[PDB]
RNA sequence: AGACCAAUGCCAUGUACGUCGCACUCGGAAGAC
């Protein structure tokens, strides 16, 4: 269990962190709610940053060194967690900006001010 | 008595090179030897590489610095290098 | 311009090259004269 992939969702309300194997097999995950943020505080970059090192701590004891990260959705947690990973001593080899961008997809929900 | 020279608490080295940054950083860190203070923060903006590694290594090897750590919410995240003085 | 010029114990003599880069986020309620 030497290499893995860390996936993080960067939403406007939360930031999930999950790690997996090249075979797409999960090991551990964390979140702002997992740590104890309940309100809008989950959206803060700090919550995602905390999420990063708890994920790293859940990762090391199974012995994985090299990572490369996929980021989903736009949010404040884009920059925090990715450098929190290398702050936690790990080594992330690539940054992938994979988000679902449908060509037309489905008609989005209604507006927020009607 | 150390009274004839003054010390500050913040470093500004916008766009400086490796060796010039070394020359200014060593002076900045050694200034507070006679007038110690809690810590300092470093900001540049952005640059063309990753000399943060060398700067952090020098700071961790610095004699008069107890340790170096990173920034909280009010310090541009944990990416900002913070030099914890004695 | 035009006199005289016979000779220099042994070794090894170097050093010498393959150069560049620092870091900040989007927003409650409020009636009437």
């Amino acid at each position: 269990i030497e290499s893995g992939i860390a996936h993080i969702r960067s939403t406007f309300n939360n930031t999930i962190v999950t790690i997996t194997d090249t075979h797409g097999n999960a090991i551990s995950w964390s979140s702002a709610g997992a740590l104890g943020f309940r309100g809008s505080r989950k959206s803060t970059p700090f919550a995602a940053q905390m999420a990063a090192e708890t994920a790293a701590k859940g990762s090391i004891e199974h012995g994985l060194k090299t990572l490369e990260v996929t980021v989903k959705g736009p949010g404040s947690g884009r920059e925090a967690a990715i450098r929190a990973l290398q702050a936690a001593g790990l080594e992330v080899t690539a940054i992938r900006d994979v988000t679902p961008v449908p060509h037309n997809g489905c008609r989005p929900p209604k507006r927020r001010r009607v | 008595k150390g009274k004839d020279y003054h010390v500050s608490l913040e470093l500004d080295l916008r766009g400086e090179r490796y060796e010039n940054a070394l020359s200014r950083v060593e002076k900045y860190l050694d200034d507070a030897v006679l007038a110690g203070y809690p810590r300092v923060s470093i900001i540049h903006g952005k640059g063309t590489g990753a000399l943060r590694k060398g700067v952090q290594d020098l700071l961790k090897n610095h004699r008069s610095v107890k340790s170096s750590r990173f920034g909280e919410a009010g310090e541009g995240g944990s990416g900002v290098t913070v030099v914890e003085l004695k």
